[PDB]
């Protein structure tokens, strides 16, 4: 039989702007590559001690830099790199797990950390820019972003997005929100949350969020604005993986990414 | 963390 076998990349987009200034940009981004199996191996394994080699190639490699491979599984050419994963170790591996989660249906493998290199705003699916103007009883903020489908590799959608900015001045009244926000008067906090950011958005995905606020112990000093989201179907880096060799099929490879460390200041 | 927020296999 040929084995059915899981993969997935998954990579964190870290950011940090500062005002409107493009060169300021500070961007790193890293990922993971997983491999997945079906609990039968273990049995399978049983079945065969010399198992038909697990042999795969990485695409697009030399989109990264900092590549460090599992060391119990691996390591030891230009734009491809391949792979021969160490059989006994996995079974080893699979079958300590196995009887430790022994309900467990599937085995998740860390086999390749890394990181893209990136290149300034451009590597950044969200671009960001934040301007404040902190009156001492007043204050003014804006955000505006825009969706940007160079820093991916297949134009997807960001999911669950949110702005949180944190307000300084004891806030004790907002007016002239757009679009509609949360204020968290506990942890003096505003929160903005959009479902959907795409090309095929409300607005091309380029937009703003404007707020403004009333202060009894102003002027307010300007925060850090956080931004979360995420994100299935495409890399950042635009790597892909392939099988080489016979025995096992890719049943799926999960695509994704993520927002990190993702900030804008004044 | 669970890049395949359940089973890829079925
Ligand atoms: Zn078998
Ligand atoms: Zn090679
Ligand atoms: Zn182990
Ligand atoms: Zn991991
Ligand atoms: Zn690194
Ligand atoms: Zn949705």
């Amino acid at each position: 039989d040929t084995l059915p076998v899981a993969a997935a990349f998954t990579e964190t987009v870290n950011a940090y702007f500062k005002g409107a200034d493009p060169s300021k940009c500070i961007v790193k981004i890293t990922g993971e590559m997983v491999l997945s199996f079906p609990a039968g191996i273990t049995r399978h394994f049983a079945n065969n001690p010399s198992p038909a080699a697990l042999t795969f190639r990485v695409i697009n490699f030399s989109r990264l830099e900092h590549v460090l491979p599992n060391p119990q599984l691996l390591c030891c050419d230009a734009n491809t790199k391949e792979f021969w994963v160490n059989m006994p170790n996995l079974m080893t591996h699979l079958k300590k797990v196995s009887e430790q989660k022994p309900q467990a249906t599937y085995y998740n493998v860390d086999m390749l950390k890394y990181q893209v290199s990136a290149q300034g705003i451009q590597s950044t699916p969200l671009n960001l820019a934040v301007n404040w103007r902190c009156e001492p009883s007043s204050t003014d903020l804006r955000i505006d972003y825009k969706y940007n489908t160079d820093a991916m590799t297949t134009a997807v959608a960001l999911n669950n997005v949110q702005f949180l900015v944190p307000i300084d001045g004891g806030v004790t009244k907002l007016q002239a929100v757009l679009p509609p926000a949360v204020w968290n008067a506990e942890q003096q906090r505003i929160l903005w949350k959009i479902p959907d950011i795409s090309q095929k958005s409300e607005n091309g995905g380029v937009g703003s969020l404007l707020a403004r606020f009333q202060l009894s112990e102003g002027p307010s000093k300007p925060s850090p604005l956080v931004v979360q989201f995420t994100s299935e179907g495409s890399t950042l880096s635009g790597c892909d993986i392939e099988l080489v060799g016979a025995g096992y099929r890719f049943s799926l490879i999960k695509k994704r990414f993520a927002a990190g460390k993702y900030l804008a200041d004044n | 963390y669970d890049p395949f927020g359940g089973d890829p296999f079925k």
